[PDB]
RNA sequence: CCCGCAGAAGAAGCACCGGCUAACUCCGUGCCAGCAGCCGCGGUAAUACGGAGGGUGCAAGCGUUAAUCGGAAUUACUGGGCGUAAAGCGCACGCAGGCGGUUUGUUAAGUCAGAUGUGAAAUCCCCGGGCUCAACCUGGGAACUGCAUCUGAUACUGGCAA
RNA sequence: UAGCUAGUAGGUGGGGUAACGGCUCACCUAGGCGACGAUCCCUAGCUGGUCUGAGAGGAUGACCAGCCACACUGGAACUGA
């Protein structure tokens, strides 16, 4: 297939853009305990679709903005 | 003027030791100072001035030392 | 312990300080050597040890010990300084290396002359 | 309040061997009866009963060979604060190939040697030494 | 042939109403070299009499440890009152890599292999206790087969 | 202009070379694309003095490489029939 | 940097003879042996464990005059290879040229032997070699230069060494000095008074 | 690199020697002169001070200082402690966060197995080759324990649903 | 060293760009980063690796090689692949 992430929608107080958060359960280098290492990405999407709290397939693309360089594929798990 | 220039005093006059045949250097057997030969007053008037404006050692000329047994 | 506390605040490396701040990892240092005098060591053993109060190259005025015996030191002498605790003397952390500059060699000492800088006798 | 139920299990056996109890009991679960199954084939218990319908009570019939108990010392490595996973080639040999090691691969839980002979590794759970 | 070996001898005191009287403690370790080792610790007022009294106590206190073929049988711990010796059975380590009071007890024990390291306090009395009780509990492959598994080869590997 | 040249290794008076494919602008012993074979000029009497990777040198020809002087001469010294 | 001193004084510091001054007087007797290394060597010390490791390290050193910097290299080399480091240390040390010169009997003492080797009079395997620390590789041969042959040092070495035990893993021509060296030096084929675990214990730290 | 000429001829020091640590006596000196990495020696019989003699270590170097890791499990991930030795906040409630009883189903994130690409060369390590040896140059291999992608396994941990 | 930022966070359109983009302006939206340590101060070129260590780590980044930055200090552009 192609490189695509899972993420979670965080900051949608703006237009045609979203800051997603993707969780990384990495292993600590020296202490061996798994830490919930967060990662936040300015991700471009199409016209204002979703809200907060929904897992969102997102793939790498052109640098559409200064920071936004990823594209939202689809919205999964709509909730309250 | 100080003892911090004494290493340059032996060096810059040692730099002048290579140049002139009739110009010797001695070190005081009685008072731990440098004795300088020459030709006359004017010959050693300019050599102090040769050492100052080239090698920064403001040399001060005085009468050496007597033995006095 | 309690590993996630070591995640939140890791192991502090216990860095030590070197006992000789003559200069920041340096073997020998050149000094001007003001005020040569004699002091008295502490209680378990008594004498009159010889001490110079030297201002180093990078400022940093400190003291140093004068090894051997019979030094021709004075009010101003460009000398060289190597570190070393002189334990019986409180607050003296350096040794003047004899064999260097204006602090000359020891008057004849045939044994252990690599320290005190005495040359080998001629033969 | 009872974070790790597996650490309770091995300590119940550990104190059971120290206090010389004939049989040590505890509540059952899925993983509980699986770890006791590995010790059953290895011969650290005699057998077990898993009696119960709502609060299933796993009882473990202990084992002795002399005045010294069978289980010399039994540890715990995959505790819930420092979860540890190892690969196939990096499986441990407890007491240098003498004792066993409970390790959970994806095809069930088994010993360290049975897992290494299977070619895959997983979560090293405890050290039965 | 039974390899008596003195370890450490040091003086002590009592301080009675007169002066203080000194005595001499003796630490020796004996072992024939085939898995039967034992230590002794006796004190008197004279050093040849001291190690003599410790030799009788070391001879009557031998311990069978069974030492599989020049090396130890598995890694052991031996902690005893501050002493914290660890031993890793180096397969043909070719030399007894251990310091004072670990080599000496293992030289006459019967091993030529295994390296050792004494953590914690290295007081000669408590560390010799620490190596011996560690060798007291080192189980044999025939021992664990008699109390577990029962198939000697598969329990070996 | 990727070339196939020589890079000098070894000590003083006892040289050694490994013929390497590199970008011609770069230094002699520096950044190279790929080592393909080696050459010894003081190759004392053992048969191994050169083991040239002939097929990639033939492959780099199609990619537009410029085979240097002695590198071409070593191919003429170690022929294409042996 | 060789040894260059009074010779048997090391043997009286080691008690026994390490065959360092064999020569014509093949009896040691004029040595005042084993209890006089100095003005106060007429007594005995308690001789600590560090000392008995060092004195044993000194004996294996002094038979072949190997300096410590050169000696430590062998320990780095022996532990590098396979087998036992106790066995490898002496095995690579037996391959020294003057060691095979002595074992073949071309030299009666190692100082007499190395004087032949350092003055390049030995054509081992087809090439004259003047460096005594040359490893005499297994399954080889060693010849002597004919144009410097038999100047009364070789014949006396031929006489005395044929009275001394006749070594094993090699063959001496004995007519015109054509030494052949065949196999690996075994631990059982040794002087055997030396120990080995005294050395490799000292070199761990 | 080789071949011949003359001749042992032209070439050995530096540190230490109370315990640690291999190696001792005599004389001078008297808490002085000084030694010293640590503990500590010297108050008139000093193996520790300086000078000889003797002896040990290392070697064209040998010590001194500086420097880093080791030893130091005296920052303890592997691998430490907290009643009296340094250290339980005076006690309590509680958000973030850490961890989390039991059962089934589901996902495969973590996890594990296999494959692929790459992990530049050198360096380091092993079996070899060439300078007389060696340092050194050098052949192939191993290694670079990683990382990313792809296809699977579903115990355990996590997410979701009951 | 607790808040920080104001072309600053994103849209639209013109222009710019070898090519992408606040890159650069116009107008709009009122957002973006932050306890997994933002902003600020001090120190430092990074890496393959070197040294030590049983290993894990600790210290370090000279010589050789890859990369980056600077060329008396500071700023700008030309030419040209």
């Amino acid at each position: 297939k192609i490189r695509t992430l899972q993420g979670r929608v965080v900051s949608d107080k703006m237009e045609k853009s979203i800051v997603v958060a993707i969780e990384r359960f990495v292993k600590h280098p020296i202490y061996g305990k798994f830490i919930k290492r967060t990662t936040k990405l300015h991700v471009h999407d199409e016209n204002n679709e979703c809200g907060i709290g929904d897992v969102v397939e997102i793939r790498e693309c052109r640098p559409l903005s200064k920071t936004k360089s990823w594209t939202l594929v689809r919205v999964v798990e709509k909730a309250v | 003027k100080t003892k911090a220039d004494q290493e340059k005093m032996g060096l810059a006059l040692g730099r002048l030791a290579k140049e002139d045949p009739s110009f010797r250097v001695w070190t005081d057997e009685e008072s731990n100072q440098t004795i300088i030969a020459g030709m006359g007053e004017l010959h050693l008037d300019i050599i102090v001035d040769r050492m100052k404006r080239e090698f920064n050692v403001e040399a001060n000329v005085g009468k050496p030392q007597v033995a006095y047994r | 312990a309690t590993v996630n506390q070591l995640v939140r605040k890791p192991r502090a490396r216990k860095v030590a300080k070197s006992n000789v701040p003559a200069l920041e990892a340096c073997p020998q240092k050149r000094g001007v050597c003001t005020r040569v005098y004699t002091t008295t060591p502490k209680k378990p053993n008594s004498a009159l040890r010889k001490v110079c109060r030297v201002r180093l190259t990078n400022g940093f005025e400190v003291t140093s010990y004068i090894g051997g015996e019979g030094h021709n030191l004075q009010e101003h002498s460009v000398i060289l300084i190597r570190g070393g605790r002189v334990k019986d003397l409180p607050g003296v952390r350096y040794h003047t290396v004899r064999g260097a500059l204006d602090c000359s060699g020891v008057k004849d000492r045939k044994q252990a002359r690599s320290k005190y800088g005495v040359k080998r006798p001629k033969a | 309040s009872m974070q790790d139920p597996i650490a309770d299990m091995l300590t119940r056996i550990r104190n059971g061997q120290a206090a010389n109890k004939a049989a040590v009991t505890m509540p059952s679960s899925k993983l509980k009866v699986a770890i006791a199954n590995v010790l059953k084939e290895e011969g650290f218990i005699e057998d077990f009963k898993v009696e119960g319908d709502t609060k299933p009570e796993l009882e473990l019939t202990l084992k002795y060979f002399q005045g010294k108990a069978v289980v010399e010392s039994i540890q715990r490595v995959s505790r819930p604060g420092l979860r540890i996973y190892k690969r196939k080639d990096e499986l441990p040999k407890v007491m240098a190939g003498l004792g066993i090691a409970v390790v959970s691969t994806s095809k069930g839980v088994m010993t360290d040697r049975a897992a290494r002979q299977a070619g895959l590794g997983g979560e090293i759970i405890c050290y039965v030494a | 042939e039974l390899q008596e070996k003195l370890i450490a001898v040091n003086r002590v005191s009592k301080t009675v109403k007169g002066g203080r009287i000194f005595s001499f403690t003796a630490l020796t370790v004996v072992g024939d070299g085939n898995g039967r080792v034992g230590f002794g610790y006796g004190k008197a007022r004279e050093v040849p009499a001291a190690i003599q009294k410790a030799m009788e106590k070391a001879r009557r206190n031998m311990i069978n440890v069974a030492l599989n073929n020049g090396t130890l049988q598995h890694p052991v711990k031996g902690v005893h009152t501050g002493s914290r010796v660890f031993m890793q059975p180096a397969s043909e380590g070719t030399g007894i890599i251990a310091g004072g009071a670990m080599r000496a007890v293992l030289e006459v024990a019967g091993v030529h292999n295994v390296l050792a390291k004494a953590y914690g306090s290295t007081n000669p009395i408590n560390v010799v206790r620490a190596t011996i009780d560690g060798l007291e509990n080192m189980n044999s492959p025939e021992m664990v087969a008699a109390k577990r598994g029962k198939s000697v080869e598969e329990i070996l590997g | 202009m990727v070339t196939i040249r020589l890079a000098r290794h070894g000590a003083k008076k006892r040289p050694f070379y490994q013929v390497v494919v590199a970008d011609s602008r770069n230094a002699r012993n520096g950044r190279f694309i790929e080592r393909v074979g080696f050459f010894n000029p003081i190759a004392s009497e053992k048969e191994e003095g050169t083991r040239l990777d002939l097929d990639r040198i033939a492959h780099w020809v199609g990619q537009g490489a410029t085979i240097s002087d002695r590198v071409a001469a070593l191919i003429k010294e170690v022929n294409k029939a042996a | 940097a060789r040894y260059l001193g009074p010779k048997l004084k090391l043997s009286r510091r080691e008690g026994t003879d390490l065959f360092l001054k064999s020569g014509v007087r093949a009896i040691d007797t004029k040595c005042k042996i084993e209890q006089a290394p100095g003005q106060h060597g007429a007594r005995k010390p308690r001789l600590s464990d560090y000392g008995v490791q060092l004195r044993e390290k000194q004996k294996v050193r002094r038979i072949y005059g190997v300096l410590e910097r050169q000696f430590r290299n062998y320990y780095k080399e022996a532990a590098r290879l396979k087998g036992n480091t106790g066995e490898n240390l002496l095995a690579l040390l037996e391959g020294r040229l003057d060691n095979v010169v002595y074992r073949m009997g071309f030299g009666a003492t190692r100082a007499e032997a190395r004087q032949l080797v350092s003055h390049k009079a030995i054509m081992v395997n087809g090439r004259v070699v003047n460096i005594a620390s040359y490893q005499v590789s297994p399954n080889d041969v060693v010849s002597i230069r004919e144009k410097a042959k038999k100047q009364s040092r070789v014949k006396a070495a031929l006489e005395l060494a044929e009275q001394r035990e006749k070594p094993t893993w090699l063959e001496v021509d004995a007519g015109k000095m054509e030494g052949t060296f065949k196999r690996k030096p075994e631990r059982s084929d040794l002087s055997a008074d030396i120990n080995e675990h005294l050395i490799v214990e000292l070199y761990s730290k």
